[PDB]
């Protein structure tokens, strides 16, 4: 609700973070293309068009915020259809896991 | 010839409802259309025929002789041919399955043979 | 509690730090006592018989006439075992090992009766049970340690309980797309699956870090092997998350004790794991395996398996080689269920119990109409977690109670409750079923053995429990059938201890060993011509 | 041409002897002739065009497109080193054994998943 | 029937369809593809 | 099973062969090829 530097700096950071920028909406000098199939309902004057990409893969609703997990939550897994080739289900995780990863032992 | 009604037994429930739909019209219509008796009705209708072709001619047949059926039957297995896909075998696909892991099973019982008798 | 107050104690040792500091290896200038207590260590082996043997000698000097010596041998070698029952072969009546089991060693406790001269402690077969049990564990408890990392290495992939994580920075994970970080997500949940899978999300002031880590063990090993390719994992709730949670932790093992329950599953999932790594095996089914079988994890990734329960299997079926593994639908409690279901071998551990309870029906005339249909199904093993008091009719307080008025129990009295048979009639009613197959009842040996699945998958526990789970392994053992070979032929039937009974096992060839063993040690071992029997 | 793609083994001179089939990691390229394009070009178009069903029902996994099971490799392609020393092509078009293994079992998995739906559309 | 909104281009309640058989287009899809081994190749 | 050398990449009784029916490879060359008039040309 009230940015903080170090909040506003991680935001100005995931933006800078290579990506791809969105090409659902064009830009114009003039105009701000928004979605008719969208909850923004034009004001009135000549700044709005209503504009509407081939596949906008947004939907409406909202999200009810939730506080911030005390502790690593568990989560079963359940799976979907499509299924990763052993080969590439590898290096994949081999690409991003975490290898020579430190642990604790605690007490059996 | 088994519970998925099909393309063939599907055309004819059509017409069993759409006729069995105006026979109720005018008159209390104290009889809502059926449906999962109607599908089960036509299911048999379409299986009679593949059955015995030959009774679609006879008088006195359940379904099967009422003009719209047959005209209707083959308009539909037409249509229903004309778009199997490739992967329609995927009928009954399991025990098919399960029967042929049952004769690898039995000619890995060959092959053990070979492989002792002749070492 | 039961102990007197004693009227002094005077201390000794090493550090005392209140009493003379004593050598037990040499001679002592003190004046005898009741109670002796020695509790020294020994510490490269035949000194150090030397030393204990000594010390004992010394500790059974210190005693009052008529007093109680308390030793504390560290190796009890057979060396030793022949010093001890000459030298004082007199000096005390009667003679206890007291093996406390804290840690895995072998040292144990002795204590000698009554400090008279004219003693006679000889050495009984006893001993040599007793003796050989502690070694029986020491392999169990090796064995099973094994599975762990040494302190302060680094997770390499080498460590069997090692925890491996995937640490993505701002991962989309996206269905219907193979995107890295939803292709990161499967692998990781395929290398750990019978595990935990713990995912977090902590803010850093640039992207936003997400490690998924897991208790990567030799159970998933064994599972992820079965598997043919890895399948994806519904990323939707994780795209829901968007909070953050605490940091990552990576330890080994969880903070509590498992349940008194999970001492005792884990003890069949080590089970059935030796009995379906025997190779003729081939085909076998599970007639009430998890949602989400989780006996594939119990099996050689070689045999072929079909897992079946009412609801459906939460895994990807599809993942898994076909021929290998199969899955059918709906409860085996109905007779339609078993038509086209051949396996050679039939394992109804965790499900058997609540069928039972599920069809309201009695224990005995349950499994009546299941073992035939496993015969027809063309079986020739079968394992059945049954519930019958064997052991006792005696209940454990909080974990299983005993209804007497109706044959049935109360898993955490309420929580779930299943009909059981009785040891006797049950017995009688399968052995009706099939005559020709032999029976026998496998339970969770106080060997601990089973081990490598508790300190194996990373899960703490109470060596006090072990007691209690060999004791809830008694009120629920696992009928082992087998139709293959010829069942025993015990004289007494409900034999009664003390009493000789006649056994008879019809082996076509002379020229064999008899070796029955009970608790995971064996005790009566030999030819005809000589066995050595330490169970009378 | 037509068969699996070969290469000089002795290098450079390419003759009936110094060619061998390119085997390796992943098999042995076979060449995709034009023809043989469009049958698993009209066998994934007859998948692909379940595509609103896939995501519905979150199977599936994107449309399959055939230019990600082959390759642009070259080489000479023909049946045996003798024959396949006169088809030198560049940059032709083949797809991996291991590959002809998932455009295979690609197209049998989602032709199941659409056999049965495309059955209840029926 | 309900609707939907952009899963699919149409909505099957949606404004203005038709059914409507034309003896022209018989409907659809690929059945026949060619597999057998001399023709796959 | 004499022993070749050259003729043929691969000896009958060489080191290490292996028959092994894999129910994923069917084997099959080339009978089917189309010759028909209309669809030869
Ligand atoms: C909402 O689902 C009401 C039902 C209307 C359509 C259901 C299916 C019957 C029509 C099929 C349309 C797609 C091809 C037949
Ligand atoms: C030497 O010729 C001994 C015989 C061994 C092979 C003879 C033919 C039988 C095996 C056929 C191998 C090629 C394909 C069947």
């Amino acid at each position: 609700a009230i940015p903080t530097m170090s909040d506003v700096r991680s935001f100005v950071a995931r933006l800078m973070a290579e990506g791809d920028p969105q090409q659902w909406f064009p830009y114009r000098v003039d105009q701000i293309l928004y979605w008719p199939e969208s909850p923004f309902v034009p004001p009135i004057g000549p700044f709005y068009a209503p504009f509407r990409p081939v596949n906008f893969p947004f939907t409406t609703g909202s999200y009810t915020v939730v506080p911030d997990a005390s502790r690593p939550l568990r989560l079963l897994p359940q799976y979907r259809n499509a299924t990763i080739t052993v080969q590439q289900a590898d290096d994949a995780y081999e690409d991003t896991a975490l290898s020579p990863l430190i642990t604790t032992h605690g007490f059996c | 010839a088994s519970r998925t009604d099909d393309s063939a037994t599907s055309a004819i429930v059509s017409r069993l409802a759409v006729q069995h739909k105006l026979s109720q019209v005018g008159q209390a219509s104290p009889t809502p259309p059926d449906y999962p008796l109607l599908w089960r009705r036509a299911k048999r209708a379409a299986s009679m025929f593949v059955s015995n072709p030959s009774l679609a001619l006879q008088v006195g047949i359940p379904v099967l002789t009422q003009s719209g059926m047959l005209s209707a039957l083959t308009s539909g297995v037409g249509t229903a041919l004309r778009t199997g896909s490739l992967g329609k075998g995927v009928t009954d696909a399991s025990e098919k399955l399960r029967a042929r892991q049952s004769l690898t099973v039995a000619k890995q019982a060959f092959f053990d043979q070979i492989g002792s008798l002749w070492p | 509690p039961g102990l007197p107050i004693p009227r002094r104690i005077v201390q000794f040792g090493y550090d005392v730090v209140h009493g003379s500091l004593l050598d037990l290896s040499r001679a002592v200038p003190t004046g005898t006592f009741g109670l002796v207590y020695a509790d020294l260590d020994q510490v490269d082996m035949p000194a150090a018989n030397r030393a204990a043997i000594a010390m004992l000698g010394t500790a059974l000097q210190m005693t009052t006439a008529g007093g109680v010596s308390v030793l504390k041998v560290n190796f009890p070698t057979r060396a030793f075992w022949t010093q001890v029952f000459n030298l004082y072969a007199t000096h005390a009546t009667t003679l206890h090992l007291v093996k406390p089991t804290i840690v895995n060693s072998s040292e144990v406790f002795l204590v000698f009766g009554g400090r008279q001269s004219n003693g006679a402690l000889r050495s009984t077969t006893a001993l040599q049970r007793a003796l050989l049990s502690l070694y029986a564990r020491n392999a169990a408890i090796d064995r099973a340690v094994t599975h762990i990392p040494f302190f302060g290495v680094p997770d390499d992939g080498t460590s069997d309980l090692g925890i491996d994580a995937v640490r993505l920075f701002d991962p989309m994970f996206s269905d219907a797309v193979a995107n890295l970080p939803s292709n990161a997500l499967a692998s990781l949940v395929s290398r750990v699956v019978p595990s935990s899978i713990m995912f977090t999300r902590v803010p850093s002031n640039g992207p936003v870090s997400t490690t998924i880590y897991g208790k990567r063990t030799f159970l998933s090993n064994r599972r992820r092997a079965r598997l043919r390719d890895v399948p994806m994992l519904i990323t939707t709730t994780l795209v829901h998350q968007r909070r953050f949670t605490t940091p990552p932790t990576f330890t080994l093992f969880s903070s509590e004790a498992v349940p008194v329950t999970t001492l005792v599953a884990a003890g069949y999932n080590s089970f059935i794991s030796e009995q379906t790594r025997n190779p003729n095996l081939a085909h076998l089914l599970d007639l009430g395996t998890g949602p989400e079988c989780r006996i594939l994890s119990l099996i050689p990734p070689t045999l072929q398996v079909t897992m079946s329960d009412s609801r459906p299997c939460a895994e990807l079926m599809a993942s898994f080689d076909p021929a290998l593994t199969a899955y059918v639908q709906g409860d085996y409690s109905t007779a339609a269920f078993w038509n086209g279901i051949r396996c050679d071998s039939a394992t109804a551990i965790f499900t058997i119990g609540a069928a039972a309870a599920a069809a309201g029906t009695d224990l005995i005339a349950f499994v009546q109409q299941l073992i035939p249909r496993i015969v027809a199904a063309g079986g020739t093993r079968m394992w059945l977690q049954l519930n019958t008091p064997l052991y006792e009719v005696s209940s454990l307080p909080d974990l299983i109670e005993i209804d007497l008025r109706d044959h049935v129990y109360r898993f955490n009295g309420g929580e779930r409750v299943e009909p059981y048979a009785d040891p006797v009639p049950l017995q009688q009613a399968i052995a009706a079923l099939l005559p020709a197959a032999a029976l026998s009842w496998h339970t969770l040996s106080p060997t601990c053995d089973w081990l490598p699945y508790i300190i194996g998958v990373g899960s703490p526990l109470n060596l006090s429990d072990i007691n209690t789970a060999i004791s809830y392994s008694r009120l629920t053992p696992i009928l082992h059938i087998d139709t293959t070979t010829p069942p025993l032929r015990v004289n007494p039937v409900p034999t009664p201890l003390n009493q000789q009974c006649a056994i008879r096992i019809t082996s076509l060839d002379p020229a064999a060993v008899l070796s029955v063993q009970h608790n995971g040690v064996e005790v009566i071992g030999g030819t005809p011509g000589n066995v050595i029997s330490v169970a009378g | 041409p037509t068969g699996k793609l070969w290469r000089p083994v002795g290098t450079s001179v390419a003759t009936i002897d110094s060619l061998a089939i390119v085997s390796d990691r992943f098999g042995q390229y076979s060449f995709v002739n034009e023809g043989m394009r469009e049958t698993f070009s009209k066998a994934l178009f007859d998948i692909n065009m379940w595509q609103p069903l896939f995501q519905a029902t979150k199977t599936g996994c994107g449309p399959i497109v055939l230019s990600s099971f082959t390759t642009t490799t070259s080489g000479y392609v023909g049946a045996t080193a003798g024959d396949a020393l006169d088809n030198p092509v560049t940059n032709g078009v083949f797809i991996s054994t291991v590959q002809i293994m998932n455009l295979q079992r690609t197209i049998a998995a989602r032709m199941r998943d659409v056999a049965l739906w495309q059955k209840h559309l029926d | 029937g309900n609707v939907q909104t952009s899963v699919n281009t149409y909505n099957i309640t949606g404004d203005g369809n038709s059914f409507t058989p034309t003896s022209d287009m018989t409907s659809t899809a690929a059945p026949a593809i060619d597999l057998k081994p001399g023709v796959l190749n």
